[PDB]
RNA sequence: GGACCGGAGUGGACGCAUCACUGGUGUUCGGGUUGUCAUGCCAAUGGCACUGCCCGGUAGCUAAAUGCGGAAGAGAUAAGUGCUGAAAGCAUCUAAGCACGAAACUUGCCCCGAGAUGAGUUCUCCCUGACCCUUUAAGGGUCCUGAAGGAACGUUGAAGACGACGACGUUGAUAGGCCGGGUGUGUAAGCGCAGCGAUGCGUUGAGCUAACCGGUACUAAUGAACCGUGAGGCUUAACCU
RNA sequence: CGAUGUCGGCUCAUCACAUCCUGGGGCUGAAGUAGGUCCCAAGGGUAUGGCUGUUCGCCAUUUAAAGUGGUACGCGAGCUG
């Protein structure tokens, strides 16, 4: 349950090949307000697609 | 495994479930918006709306049922008299699941579950 | 589409009597021992189900010399033929799993409205 | 039926109580329980009868609590587990009568004797 | 008088419910056309291939839209392709031959299999679990010893451990008889209709297995 | 007493699949009840007491349930039995030739399988615009166009640890909801009648009822946008150069 | 000896064939059923219990059969004591 020869930084950094975050890639534009948003996610200031769902 | 199941046992036994979701729907009918997490939101529209659909025939039989259910007079005062004759011409879909930013204590995915009201 | 659920209609048999659970039931079943076949008659109290298409059945139990016997009968097979309700009983539970266990008793009869 | 099973006796010259030693028929079968022969003991007898404690012969299943499942799917199941005493060697029953039910598929071979006997088939 | 199977088993097969299906006509009218014939030139072995059910016509994909577009534009959700017997032309004998004597004799079976997720080694293959009370500090279901100490030094290539089950294919056969129908004198077509939809097709000789 | 050879059925153990049946489980369906608290109280319900204890039980999963299977065949054979036959004018299964011969071998049956770097084949679809420096099949940068398709994202699944793999995305039944049914529990509440009362009877197979079945845009599945290009190297061989 | 945990059982196995059964032959004091021995063959299968910790061993009963060995007298970073 345990190593007998220390692992490298070849093998340490290469097992972390795979964890790299990965991005949105594209956000989208609202109609009304020019704000950008998630896909299918408010705009932030209370907008989804074209109503001001949130009055806060 | 798990085949043609239903139900999201949130992380919490039978009776906190049911609890919860008494609580969530007396808030969801008082407040008539909310803010929680979207799986919340999707077993919440899935056990108010059939309230909803109770509500609109408004007989004492109904209202003891609809307080078997949420446990509160003001709910089913409210989901009598206000909601109930509202949503009379509906057919179902008396909620919206809007979905917001993730909180900040957790990565949790944030939803806001509103009727289908107007302002005024 | 609106295609489904009418190939277990096809072989129904729409001439079967509607009994509660509780009633002494007689069932007459096809037998075979050979070239002829004759009848045999199951009496006892019915412990059923209601209608699960041609796949619905009714459990009947009789005491023959002291001991029970219980008999499943397919409700739409076709060595079942006649059931007739006989004397009908009265009794709370849709299941007499447990009433059904005990000796000497039988169950109070009501033939007034089902 | 299984090994180490209880059962009580059709027949009148068997008497009382036997318990299962061997589930006769294949090497490694556990559970034979509808017209399968099974090598029993005598855990406890009345001296009426011909047989005494501590003797070991064949069975044969002749009544079941987990029954058996007709054509159709009809299930005859019976209270109580019932086995008929036959010789170890001739296999043939040492009971003169047969009380009790008795199920069509004991109709195979030397079990129309107990069949005949028997009231109710 | 002589007559006998080719390029043909049938044209219509309705969606699996049961899995038994005694067969009876029911009343519906629709159409159906073999649309798919193959091209001509840049092959040197002439196959032709076969689909079923329908498809929306707007998520079909183009190449799949194209490949479907030879002689018709029906779609539907599979391809199957098969050997070599000689070619396609049309093969159509005289109105009626086959009303005599020599029907059905047997039928065959095709399936395919059904997902389990990550299975255990006593649901994936029968494994005996050990006594639970008797000692047994955290060992119920595991998998016991897996290999031989020291002189393999390894665990072997097949071997049975915990892993994923189902999402597979199965086949079987020799299905037998169930009732029959004398009295009324109807034409009759015997067997289980094979499975689930995504059957490889049957193309046989005559009947060896 | 008692046959190999050749057929017919029916079992034991094993393995695969399935949920139609028989069942089990079903803490999310219904009902009976004990103790107690609350909803102002009667009534009716809810909360705790392992799901309070039980009684049944839908879907799903499942075996103890059901369906199937390990073959038949073909080739080359080991042991052995042989034909023809000299070496060795007779003989001899072998040295030249040839014919049989088993659950072993190779196929036959069922799965993975072109990372088979020996990276394969077939069908279809899509792209046929310019300018500079050129340390030259050259190769790099700028503007435009960025297809077929994929990915992302939502609704999700009898697929699933995460990925992945299926179905759907408003010219939409993908998931919830709603409507009607089916199943399951077993005559709900309210009212009336009888009874001193518990309780019984009628309304009433009533009321609730899930994951199931058929239908329906009521709610969420937005239109962008992202990646992927712009005809794809050099020799050699077939129609004009 | 600056530590290679000791039997048996359970769970899981794999290999050799000096073959228990099934398969093909020879010989036999092989008339047939049934046997004995020898050759080929490792594809598959190759018990449940009473006794005491047992490997063994006795016994009841079954099966076509309940094989002999190797694998740290297989298997304790898998379990038991």
């Amino acid at each position: 349950a345990v190593q007998q020869n220390k692992p490298t930084r070849s093998k340490r950094g290469m097992r972390r090949s795979h964890d790299a975050l990965t991005a949105v890639t594209s956000l989208s534009v609202d109609k009304t307000s020019g704000e950008k948003h998630l896909r299918h996610h408010i705009t932030a200031d209370g907008y989804y697609r074209g109503r001001k769902v949130i009055a806060k | 495994m798990r085949h043609r199941k239903s139900g999201r046992q949130l992380n919490r036994n039978s009776s906190h479930r049911q609890a919860m979701f008494r609580n969530m729907a007396g808030s969801l009918v008082r407040h008539e918006i909310i803010k929680t997490t979207l799986p919340k939101a999707k077993e919440l529209r899935r056990v108010v709306e059939p309230l909803i659909t109770l509500a609109k025939t408004d007989s004492v039989a109904n209202r003891r049922l609809a307080f078997a259910r949420t446990r509160d007079n003001e709910i089913v005062a409210k989901l009598f008299n206000e909601l109930g004759p509202r949503f009379a011409s509906r057919a179902g879909g008396y909620t919206r699941i809007l979905k917001c930013g993730f909180r900040a204590g957790d990565n949790a995915p944030m939803a806001y579950i509103e009727l289908v009201d107007r302002s005024e | 589409s609106n295609i489904i659920k009418q190939l277990e209609q096809e072989q129904m048999k729409q001439d079967v009597p509607s009994f509660r659970p509780g009633d002494t039931v007689e069932v007459k079943v096809w037998v075979v021992e050979g070239s002829k076949k004759r009848l045999q008659a199951f009496e006892g109290v019915v412990i059923a189900i209601r209608n699960r298409g041609l796949h619905s059945a009714f459990t009947v139990r009789k005491i023959s010399n002291g001991e029970g016997v219980e008999r499943v009968f397919q409700t739409h097979s076709p060595v079942v033929d006649s059931i007739s309700v006989k004397r009908r009983g009265a009794v709370r539970k849709a299941k007499l799993y447990y009433l059904r266990e005990r000796t000497g008793k039988a169950a109070r009869i009501k033939e007034r409205l089902n | 039926i299984q090994e180490q099973t209880m059962l009580n006796v059709a027949d009148n010259s068997g008497a009382r109580r036997v318990m299962c030693i061997k589930v006769l028929g294949g090497s490694h079968r556990r559970y034979a329980g509808v017209g399968d022969i099974i090598k029993i003991t005598i855990k406890e007898a009345i001296p009426r009868g011909k047989v005494k404690k501590g003797d070991v012969l064949k069975a044969v299943v002749v009544r079941t609590k987990k029954g058996v499942r007709r054509p159709d799917g009809s299930v005859i199941r019976f209270d109580g587990n019932a086995c008929v005493l036959l010789n170890n060697n001739s296999e043939q029953p040492i009971g003169t009568r047969i009380f009790g039910p008795v199920t069509r598929e004991l109709r195979s071979e030397k079990f129309m004797k107990i069949i005949s006997l028997a009231p109710e088939v | 008088m002589i007559g006998l199977v080719g390029k043909k088993v049938g044209m219509t097969r309705i969606f699996t419910e049961d899995g038994v299906s005694i067969p009876v006509t029911v009343i519906e009218v629709e159409a159906n056309r073999v649309t798919q014939v193959k091209d001509l030139a840049n092959d040197g072995y002439r196959a032709i291939q076969v689909t079923t059910g329908a498809k929306k016509a707007n998520r079909v994909t183009k190449p799949e839209a194209g490949h479907f577009a030879k002689a018709g534009v029906e779609a539907g959700r599979g391809l199957w392709e098969f050997r070599l017997a000689e070619g396609e032309e049309f093969t159509v004998g005289q109105s009626i031959s086959v009303e005599l004597f020599a029907d059905v004799k047997k039928v065959d079976v095709t399936g395919t299999s059904k997902g389990k997720g990550f299975a255990g080694t006593v649901k994936r293959w029968n494994f005996r679990t050990q006594d639970a009370t008797h000692g047994n500090s955290l060992s119920h279901r595991v998998p016991g010893s897996i290999g031989q100490n020291q002189t393999p030094g390894k665990v072997f290539k097949g071997k049975k451990m915990a892993g994923q089950m189902g999402n597979e294919r199965v086949t079987v056969q020799s299905l037998d008889v169930v009732r029959v129908d004398a009295e009324r004198n109807l034409l009759l077509v015997k067997g289980a209709v094979p499975g689930a939809t995504g059957s490889d097709l049957i193309v046989k000789p005559a009947v060896k297995a």
